[PDB]
């Protein structure tokens, strides 16, 4: 649904601590700016996707004291308050199994410097003006609203995406399923202990599958992955001597005076900034690929979570009864349930 | 008398849904809405 | 309903009159495309490290072996620029594009059609679509049925008459609090629980949380008083 | 006849096969025949 939102300075990058540096990189002029714009345009994007995504409902509903869902055991996708964040029990599954990096949230020199400046890759991206920006929705905040579209759902069926939510009991809804898939309510009630059975057994396989096999958050754990492969990628560039005397910029200055520096700096210049160019244009084309993503993951919360899909293999593979929502690092996971 | 606030936002309205195993709500009337959608 | 519609475009017609934001996404792309534009034309002001920024400044004070090291930093800061510019306009054409089948595939489902799909033509039971042009953009005016008024009833999942269970037809059972009813999903129009709004199945004992009431058989008064009928004309024969 | 609708002749449809289609209004007729018919045979009595 999202990726991480990058700041990167091209100043610092570039012209890390020189002033002889950033004066030519002023006769470049705009290509300073139009990288932080397209970043900036790619950074307010991932707020813009988690929200055509999560915020599919504009009242957070909450699920009765009462847990009489004629024998449907919700308990492991419903909230947990025993946790300092409202989630579920396999929303806490999902969140193990994809590992993060620089979520944005404060950096304060004791855990970056001495013991931890060397193990550090996100403390050579912060030094070098590489920066990670926090999302505007928090894992709590999209851990409410996946609450709120979850508990819409058992509690009402689609009618809380059309209109106000309309209570109606949850064997009830499920007949009103069952006619949408062409069998008739009557199927559901003479069996209603064995559909409530095999859901409840069909969740405990989600826990199971979830705690058992490492790979499952692979399209995830995949994005994390590239945006971090690229942050490296951009750093190691800092290595390259582009042809001059050195990589490091302040060797230069240390050596040669303003006539013979600005020969080799201006190298450092030309292909630094190409660099950037590379890893924003990279940037754009992933973000392009994110949000079609998101927008595929927001018909998917409108179509299959606050309504019941005709579209086959839409909602995975059998006929659709209904989905619910789960929220994962950078991504949404739906549980498809499905008459087969 | 204005300034500039900084404050936690708000998801929506919070709202527990009537649910019982034996009531439904069933509208007695409706609006028919006309919305604008704007697609470059 | 037709007051409601009538109402419904007025609010249309005062929106866009009222807010200057209305049609953000598409300025929003004027903007971007006229920043480009302008940023592209702001470039032709870049050193590159020549003598000057101006190509016949250069010209006018070098000769063929000086101008040919100034003006090879002017054709590779200025050829940057236009891939830059490039390659930006080819990545925003596919957001167009994205958009454009979008727009595409809500003029065949909205306007040439009736969507059953959920929140694909705005909040709501979606009934028909109204297409607008606008510049470089289309505007739906997507028309729903949005249920307004509801009241709780006490409902059930099956009826209990003759040892048979009952189901609705199309429908659900509600009660008002003394009868039972069926009515349709999605409007409280209630009507008596008959043989022609309802279909059995299987006895009373494994639907859970049925409920006993009577169902109305729409063929037994219609014989009942053919046994009336029936009964008249055998006393008025024991007279002769 | 409450499951199924007719639409014309036997000679049309590729693969139709004999069967009796019951009516839920026959024997409930048929029933107040032997009810009429009763009726008639108790008033040969007076
Ligand atoms: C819905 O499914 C829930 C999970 O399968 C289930 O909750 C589980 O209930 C059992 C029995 O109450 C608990 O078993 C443990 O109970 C205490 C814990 O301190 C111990 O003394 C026992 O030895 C045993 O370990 C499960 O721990 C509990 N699981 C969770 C995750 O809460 C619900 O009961 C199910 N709902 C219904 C209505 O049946
Ligand atoms: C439709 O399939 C259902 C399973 O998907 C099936 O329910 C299963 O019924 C069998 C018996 O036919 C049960 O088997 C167990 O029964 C008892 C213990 O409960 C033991 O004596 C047996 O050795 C065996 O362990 C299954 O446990 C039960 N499964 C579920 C999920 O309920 C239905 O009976 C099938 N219905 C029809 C009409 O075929
Ligand atoms: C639930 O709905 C019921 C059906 O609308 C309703 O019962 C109906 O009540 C009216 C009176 O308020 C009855 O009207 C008849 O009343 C007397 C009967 O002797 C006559 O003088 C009148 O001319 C008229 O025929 C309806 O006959 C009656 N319907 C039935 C089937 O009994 C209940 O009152 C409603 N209950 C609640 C709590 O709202
Ligand atoms: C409904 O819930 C009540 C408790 O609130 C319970 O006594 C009753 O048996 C339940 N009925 C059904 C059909 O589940
Ligand atoms: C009863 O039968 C006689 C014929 O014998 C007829 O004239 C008369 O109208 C009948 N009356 C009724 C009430 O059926
Ligand atoms: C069906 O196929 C058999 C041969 O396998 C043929 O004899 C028969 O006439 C066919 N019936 C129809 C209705 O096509
Ligand atoms: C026949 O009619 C007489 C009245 O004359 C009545 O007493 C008796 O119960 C009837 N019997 C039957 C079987 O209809």
């Amino acid at each position: 649904v999202s990726m991480t939102k990058t700041s990167v300075d091209c100043t610092m990058y570039i012209c890390g601590d020189s002033t002889e540096c950033s004066n030519l990189l002023l006769q470049y002029g705009s290509f300073c700016t139009q990288l932080n714009r397209a970043l900036t345009g790619i950074a307010v994007e991932q707020d813009k996707n988690t929200q055509e995504v999560f915020a599919q409902v504009k009242q957070i509903y909450k699920t009765p004291p009462i847990k009489d869902f004629g024998g449907f055991n919700f308990s492991q996708i419903l909230p947990d308050p025993s946790k300092p964040s409202k989630r579920s029990f396999i929303e806490d599954l999902l969140f193990n199994k994809v590992t993060l990096a620089d979520a944005g949230f404060i950096k304060q020199y004791g855990d970056c410097l001495g013991d931890i400046a060397a193990r550090d890759l996100i403390c050579a991206q912060k030094f070098n003006g590489l920066t990670v920006l926090p999302p505007l929705l928090t894992d709590e905040m999209i851990a409410q609203y996946t609450s709120a579209l979850l508990a819409g759902t058992i509690t009402s069926g689609w009618t809380f995406g059309a209109g106000a939510a309309l209570q109606i009991p949850f064997a009830m809804q499920m007949a009103y399923r069952f006619n949408g898939i062409g069998v008739t309510q009557n199927v559901l009630y003479e069996n209603q202990k064995l559909i409530a059975n095999q859901f409840n057994s069909a969740i405990g396989k989600i826990q199971d599958s979830l705690s058992s096999t490492a790979s499952a958050l692979g399209k995830l754990q995949d994005v994390v992955n590239q945006n971090a492969q690229a942050l490296n990628t951009l750093v190691k560039q800092l290595s390259s001597n582009f042809g001059a005397i050195s990589s490091v910029l302040n060797d230069i200055l240390s050596r040669l005076d303003k006539v013979e520096a600005e020969v080799q700096i201006d190298r450092l210049i030309t292909g630094r900034l190409q660099s950037l160019q590379t890893y924003v244009t990279q940037q754009l084309i992933r973000a392009a690929e994110i949000r079609a993503s998101a927008n595929l993951a927001a018909t998917k919360m409108s179509e299959c979570v606050l309504g019941q899909s005709k579209r086959v293999d839409f909602c995975g593979k059998g006929y659709h009864l209904m989905s619910f929502p789960q929220s994962a690092p950078h991504g949404v996971v739906f549980l498809h349930v499905t008459y087969v | 008398s204005q300034s500039i606030i900084a404050y936690t936002m708000s998801l929506g309205a919070e709202n527990s849904v009537a649910y019982s195993n034996n009531s439904i709500a069933i509208p007695t009337n409706f609006t028919i809405s006309v919305t604008t959608e704007i697609l470059p | 309903i037709a007051n409601q519609f009538n109402s419904a475009i007025g609010k249309i017609q005062d929106s866009l009159s009222s807010t200057a934001s209305a049609l953000g996404k598409l300025q929003d792309v004027v903007n971007q495309n006229a920043q480009a534009l302008n940023t592209l034309v702001k470039q032709l002001s870049s050193n590159f490290g020549a003598i000057s920024s101006v190509l016949n400044d250069i010209l006018s004070r070098l000769d063929k072996v000086e101008a040919e090291v100034q003006i090879d930093r002017l054709i590779t800061g200025r050829l940057q620029s236009l891939q830059t510019y490039v390659t930006q306009q080819l990545i925003r054409a596919a957001e167009i594009r994205a958009s454009a089948n979008l727009a595409a595939t809500k003029m065949s489902e909205c306007v040439l059609g009736q969507s059953k799909r959920v929140d694909f033509c705005g909040k709501g039971y979606h009934l028909m679509s109204f297409p607008q042009s606008a510049p470089h953009g289309v505007v739906f005016l997507h028309v729903t049925y949005v249920p307004a008024q509801e009241k709780n009833f006490t409902t059930a999942p099956a009826i209990c008459h003759d040892g048979k269970a009952h189901f609705p037809r199309e429908g659900v059972f509600v009660s008002n609090g003394t009868h039972w009813f069926v009515t349709q999903r999605n409007f409280y129009e209630p009507q008596i629980i008959t043989t022609d709004n309802t279909f059995v199945s299987g006895n009373c004992d494994v639907v859970i949380g049925i409920v006993n009431n009577t169902v109305y058989d729409p063929l037994q008064p219609e014989l009942d008083s053919f046994k009336e009928e029936l009964d008249k004309y055998f006393k008025n024969h024991t007279s002769p």
